[PDB]
DNA sequence: AGACTTGTACTGGAACTCACGTGAACGAATGTTT
DNA sequence: AAACATTCGTTCACGTGAGTTCCAGTACAAGTCTGGTC
């Protein structure tokens, strides 16, 4: 299933934190 | 007891606030004291740990001889407390900071944490606190906003990010912060859906039964479709049949 | 995925429904130390006991 | 009437079991679809172990 | 031999030449307290 | 006969979660000293 | 009359016992393959 992690299967992929970034 | 700070948006802009606990778990202030069986007295028991090896002979060791140690997959990584002390994450204390504004809709209410729901006020005696909390709250209130935080109630606390909302009332308006959720305690579990499901599908007559069901127990009643709703099991007033 | 617990869902005292419970938000704790030997660097057992 | 700011403990979620009682689901499915419809939640009293 | 006698030693580091097990054991040879982690009663770490 | 493989059931331990206890630390009020 | 020390109720973090779910080890029984002679 797309978005599935190459490391533990079965899990959602979390993308990575990125904090605040400030909107135009 | 008030927790009195700054609230900070960026380094030039400062507002004195004051911090109570609203809603928390109420526990027994006091606790069940174990005492002898004959004598009833608390004087006559005594606890007390002892560590003791695992070999056969069941050698003692003392308490200073215990050094702790975590767990890395299939080993133990010895790590003493005082390089733990010194290799531990240092913040500065008592920070009410500002990291950022965000719509309301993206804070939803099923992912607040934490045990417990503070209030902020201006600080007391202070005309231009009052001020500058009202500006900011009506601000919110008016774009539809909330302000995400990072909260460290001391020193040695770990630091929070959190959620502050305004609440406005007629006598009294006060910012209302929840904890909010890191990466780490967000669990990603996937359930099989029920509208699709074909052997699940309930019929229309069992629709209007459930239908039936819900209008029969409803809790609460409008005043005569003139004003307002009023409700008639209020839980919230109700006290705590564990303490009785 | 574990459920915390299986619950009966009780509309009356004869409707009753099996339900499940999760928790879909946990905190997250530093995994607990575990004493050590200092001098040979094995786990030692601990034991309480009251007199 | 449920209040954002009466927060106490963190919120969990019940799913149909199908395991221990069969005819859960559809009777689970049914309140979901008419509480949504009519906008209401279930007040319920809640015992998770015994004691 | 008895040149070295109750004194605890507490090795976290060896060359490339003499890895920590290896001076772990020479040091043994001589009838030393093996520590493997320093404390109060520790005389001097290696 | 004998030995291994497969299927069913049971029991104990691991892991996870919550409740309860203990320890240390602290702002504000009060008492004491100068 | 003003400054400093002590005490008190509060707060947080960390540790330990009991309940629940899941999986591995164990036991037993049946099935399958084999051996030998008359």
């Amino acid at each position: 299933c797309p978005g599935e992690s190459l490391i533990n299967p079965g899990f959602k992929s979390k993308k990575p934190a990125g904090g605040v970034d400030f909107d135009e | 007891i008030h927790w009195p700070c700054r609230l900070t948006i960026g380094s030039n802009l400062s507002i004195r606030i004051a911090a109570y606990k609203s809603i928390l778990q109420e526990r027994v202030k006091k606790t069940w004291t174990v005492v002898d069986a004959k004598t009833l007295k608390k004087e006559d028991i005594q606890k007390e740990t002892v560590y003791c090896l695992n070999d056969d002979d069941e050698t003692e060791v003392l308490k200073e001889d215990i050094i702790q140690g975590f767990r890395y997959g299939s080993d133990i990584v010895p790590f003493s407390k005082v390089d733990e002390e010194q290799m531990k994450y240092k913040s500065e204390g008592k920070c009410f900071s500002v990291l950022g504004f965000c719509k309301s809709s993206q804070v939803q209410r099923r992912f607040f944490m934490g045990n417990q729901v503070l209030k902020v006020f201006a600080a007391r005696d202070d005309e231009a606190a009052a001020v500058a909390l009202s500006s900011l709250i009506h601000a919110l209130d008016d774009l539809d906003m909330v302000a995400i935080v990072r909260y460290a109630y001391d020193k040695r606390a770990n630091p929070q990010v959190g959620v502050a909302f305004p609440h406005i009332k007629h006598n009294y308006e006060c910012l209302v912060y929840v904890q909010l959720p890191f990466m780490e305690d967000l669990r990603q579990y996937m359930f099989s859906s029920l509208k699709n499901s074909k052997k699940y599908a309930p019929t229309e007559a069992q629709l209007n039964a459930v239908d039936a069901l819900i209008d029969s127990m409803s809790l609460a009643k409008k005043d005569e479709k003139t004003d307002t709703l009023e409700d008639l099991f209020p839980t919230t007033k109700i006290p705590n049949p564990r303490f009785q | 995925k574990r459920a915390l617990s299986r619950l009966k869902l009780k509309l009356n005292k004869d409707i009753v429904i099996s339900v499940g419970i999760y928790n879909l938000v946990q905190k997250a704790l530093k995994p607990p130390p575990i004493k050590l030997y200092r001098e040979t660097n094995e786990p030692v057992k601990t034991k309480t006991r009251t007199f | 009437l449920l209040k954002k700011h009466h927060y106490l403990r963190p919120s969990l979620f019940v799913y149909p079991e199908e395991s221990l009682v069969i005819g859960s689901s559809t009777l689970f499915s049914a309140l979901l679809i008419k509480c949504l419809e009519k906008e209401v939640a279930a007040l319920c009293r809640y015992t998770p172990r015994r004691n | 031999s008895n040149i070295f006698e109750d004194v605890e030693f507490c090795v976290m580091s060896g060359t490339d030449s003499q890895p920590k097990p290896d001076l772990e054991n020479r040091i043994a040879e001589f009838g030393g307290y093996i520590v493997q982690n320093p404390g109060p009663d520790t005389y001097c770490v290696i």
